[PDB]
């Protein structure tokens, strides 16, 4: 519904969530752009993750298609700058606002899930060895964040 | 000679070497001399000039002499930016003046107000609306303003009360309008804007609730100006308030039809306003021993407007209501619209002529405090309903006011109601990346010269070593004091 | 001293907490505050998980903060 | 001699919900307010054993998509 | 008008500007009132970055219109 979205920005606009931002990029109200600010104390540290939202036509009651434009480093987000988020796809909750799922989701770039990862290749790497997986993600974070 | 003359006397010299070229002297001579005369009675006596002169001129809005004042200096090199300074400064001086002092509360905004014309005016005529002094204008009074916490705010609020209240009728519909832009355009400069909403917000709950405004429509101005200057967040709880008042009259409509409907309808012809709680200004409620037919009126409306309304709770506002009272007189017939304390308390005075201050209160249940400033409406006013035993201004306890059954007034209704943490980080690689190597002593030192609050220096330190962690510096292979830039 | 959190459904909630609390009993106030179960939050700081075994003052939290309520997800 | 009357009155009155506006998740309104869709031209609010409060409207068709609570994951049921 | 540019610690700095006043001039404001140099700033507005061309007008900027402000540390 349009509603639903028309209320959504409008008490995000009033009271912002912190680290967080999206508004729509045209006329049409269902297509938003998010921007998801690095989280402090994290490789992704002043880093600025451009997302890029698609509300269907019964947003309420079915998730958003939510997809990184800024290719991030990291196991739960193909190259492609897809999600693979379980509360986007399978325990979709109206209650859940988009100002909820930004911050989820700039949650859970701190707090990756190696085991069913969307990208084993990274996911082998964070599970070994952690320390090589904390230069590779600021160096990702710093030739596309900043 | 004196600035103002002597600038008539740097225009007439110019004009003469301007003459002397077209005279007799070849025009490729034109600027060689222009410059050299100029440099000579302007250029080696700018600040000489200015100091002497343009802080006095100012103060007597000698607008010729300014013009052409601002007219000369832009020839010099470097002349018109020190004709910025000299004025700017005065604009802190003079602008202190009227805001530092306390004792000029009362003069505080009208001067702000005409002051503000003042400079603008200079601006329009003189130094031709250049765009380079009016941004310093306003960057200048931004300044000033704010060196007095909280107190301009409350001016500016109380002033706006001043000109919409229904006592402002020497100002009409248009002229008003004009005076709150002026306003806005004043408003902008403060910093505690959240403090200027609650006293605005605080008169304009005393506005509504008792009919006193002006004009609706200048009180609907008002607030379409703040919502575009500040966003419908910041007057989104006044908004409110005019929904209320929007709101009440409706419930009047059903209400009242419900008492017609019945045939018990009291004499006491009732309004009452339903006001969201949110809004408004917090009140305390507090008690009052109200009458046998006054308790029940409220009764049948609380039921009434919860039974249109669940979840709901009316609790009442005693404080804020007012009912009339028409006195029979030695003189004819008048009437008193009297807020609850004085209805309850001027209900005590005619069974007996006079009550004890204590008489009375455990009768009402009204706080001292509050009685006394009651009684005092009722017996030091201009309409002294009650003569206390012993005369005087203040009342106190052993007071036997007594009810004024001579009492005469020209009117035949009348009234009594009168009585830190980035910002190092971000200071930190901006002076070293400029400086590409540097030491720790200089790099503490160029912080609180470039910062501007006090830093601790296990903070500082603090900083530093996060700085290290993400690779923005790094220390010497053999010197920790030594820094060097990464990138 | 207290502190603020953003619930779910869109409302905003005051706790009165201390930094010794630990992030166990903050869940637990949430639920008799509005009543999410202590599994199904997680508090979002700054984007970080509020961890359950943990208190306040671990996370450099301080008065008249904020702490964003969420539905519990998981990887992918 | 003694007369205690009065002959008008005028009075305000603050107005505060029961408990709390209850803000149904699923369209963001407030209870007394209609559901979403419904203002649009008897819309009831449905509760959950958890005690959250829902509009019919909304939580009708979530539940045609979910039988779970929004907020909570318990199942939907009123009193 | 105001912006009150917000950054991520919740510090909610307030700015005025006219409507018409370019981006660098919104930097600007920020540097008297917070002390970051225009350099270092990178405006978010409504998940778009602002072009320091470009005038307030262009985004739809209204009264209390939060911005987000981050630092870019290099900033040239
Ligand atoms: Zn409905
Ligand atoms: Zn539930
Ligand atoms: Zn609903």
């Amino acid at each position: 519904a349009l509603k639903r979205i028309h209320k959504e920005l409008n008490d995000l606009a009033r009271d912002p969530p912190a680290q967080c931002s999206a508004g729509p990029v045209g006329d049409d109200m269902f297509h938003w752009q998010a921007t998801i600010m690095g989280p402090n104390d994290s490789p992704y540290q002043g880093g600025v993750f451009f997302l890029t939202i698609h509300f269907p036509t019964d947003y309420p009651f079915k998730p958003p298609k939510v997809a990184f434009t800024t290719r991030i480093y990291h196991p739960n987000i193909n190259s492609n700058g897809s999600i693979c988020l379980d509360i986007l796809r399978s325990q979709w909750s109206p209650a859940l606002t988009i100002s909820k799922v930004l911050l989820s989701i700039c949650s859970l770039l701190c707090d990756p899930n190696p085991d069913d990862p969307l990208v084993p290749e990274i996911a082998r790497i964070y599970k070994t060895d952690r320390e090589k997986y904390n230069r590779i993600a600021r160096e990702w974070t710093q030739k596309y964040a900043m | 000679r004196e600035v103002p003359e002597y600038l008539n006397h740097v225009s007439k010299r110019l004009e003469e070497e301007g003459d002397r070229v077209i005279t007799y002297l070849d025009h490729s001579t034109q600027k060689p001399l222009i410059a050299c005369v100029e440099k000579q009675l302007l250029g080696e006596h700018l600040t000489a000039i200015l100091q002497k002169g343009l802080d006095h001129l100012l103060d007597e809005n000698r607008v010729p002499d300014l013009a052409q004042m601002y007219q000369l200096f832009s020839r010099v090199r470097g002349g018109q930016q020190a004709l910025l300074q000299h004025w700017s400064e005065y604009i802190k001086t003079f602008g202190t003046a009227i805001v530092i002092n306390p004792e000029k509360d009362k003069d505080m905004v009208q001067d702000l107000l005409d002051f503000k014309d003042k400079v603008d005016h200079v601006i329009e005529v003189c130094f031709q609306k250049n765009e380079r002094f009016v941004n310093l204008m306003k960057e200048s009074f931004e300044t000033f303003i704010n060196k007095r916490p909280n107190k301009p705010a409350e001016l500016i609020a109380k002033h706006v009360d001043s000109k919409l209240r229904a006592g402002n009728k020497e100002a009409t519909d248009e002229e008003l309008e004009r005076t709150l832009d002026k306003i806005m355009i004043l408003f902008r400069f403060i910093h505690g804007k959240d403090v200027f909403e609650a006293f605005y917000k605080k008169d304009l709950a005393k506005r509504l609730l008792v009919g006193k405004s002006a004009s609706v429509d200048a009180e609907k101005s008002m607030l379409s100006k703040l919502k575009h200057e500040c966003g419908a967040a910041f007057t989104s709880k006044l908004e409110g308030m005019f929904k209320d008042m929007e709101l009440s009259k409706d419930i009047m409509v059903h209400f009242k039809q419900h008492m017609q409907n019945q045939s018990d309808s009291g004499p006491i012809d009732l309004t009452v306003n339903i006001l969201t709680m949110g809004y408004w200004p917090t009140y305390t409620p507090m008690e009052v021993h109200l009458t046998p037919e006054m308790i029940k009126l409220q009764e049948v409306f609380k039921a009434f407007y919860l039974g249109k309304h669940s979840g709901r709770k009316l609790q009442w506002q005693t404080t804020l209501g007012h009912a009339v009272l028409k006195a029979e007189f030695k003189e004819g017939k008048k009437e008193f619209q009297v807020s609850l304390f004085q209805t309850l308390v001027l209900l005590m005075f005619n069974e007996g002529d006079g009550f004890s201050f204590e008489e009375i209160k455990m009768a009402t249940g009204i706080e001292d405090s509050e009685l006394r400033r009651t009684l005092q409406s009722l017996a030091c006013g201009k309409a002294r309903v009650l003569i206390k035993s012993p005369k005087g201004k203040e009342v106190e306890d052993g007071d036997k006011f007594i009810f004024n059954g001579e009492f005469k007034h020209k009117l035949f209704r009348i009234k009594i109601n009168q009585i830190r943490q980035y910002q190092i980080d971000a200071a930190i690689v901006r002076i070293m990346k400029m400086r590409k190597t540097l030491g720790h002593n200089l790099l503490v030192s160029e912080l609180y010269n470039q910062l501007k609050f006090p830093v601790k220096p296990g903070d500082l330190k603090k900083r530093i070593e996060s700085l290290i962690d993400r690779d923005y510096m790094e220390r010497d292979k053999d010197n920790p004091n030594q820094y060097h830039y990464v990138a | 001293m207290q502190i603020f959190v953003k619930t779910l459904t869109g409302k905003t909630i005051t706790l009165e907490v201390e930094p010794s609390d630990t992030i166990e009993n903050v869940k637990a106030k949430i639920q008799d505050k509005e009543g999410i179960p202590p599994d199904q939050q997680r508090l979002i700081f700054a984007g970080k998980q509020l961890e359950d075994g943990r208190t306040l003052s671990d996370y450099n939290i301080q008065k008249e903060s904020t702490l964003h309520l969420v539905l519990r997800l998981r990887g992918g | 001699k003694k007369r205690f009357e009065v002959k008008k009155w005028n009075a305000v009155a603050l107005w505060a919900w029961d408990i709390v506006v209850d803000n149904c998740a699923i369209c963001r309104n407030h209870i007394m307010d209609l559901c979403i869709e419904c203002q649009a031209n008897e819309c009831t609010v449905a509760w959950g054993v958890c005690n959250h409060a829902f509009h019919f409207h909304c939580i009708s068709r979530w539940l045609k998509t979910r039988q779970v609570c929004p907020l909570d994951n318990r199942e939907w049921e009123f009193q | 008008m105001l912006i009150k540019v917000k950054t991520l610690t919740g510090k909610e700095i307030e700015i005025d500007i006219e409507p018409t006043d370019k981006v660098e001039r919104i930097k600007e404001r920020v540097e008297e009132k917070e002390g970051i140099p225009p350099q270092q700033q990178r405006l978010i507005y409504s998940g778009k970055q602002m072009n320091d061309e470009k005038t307030a007008a262009d985004y739809k900027i209204l009264g209390g219109s939060v911005l987000h402000l981050v630092l870019a540390l290099r900033g040239g």
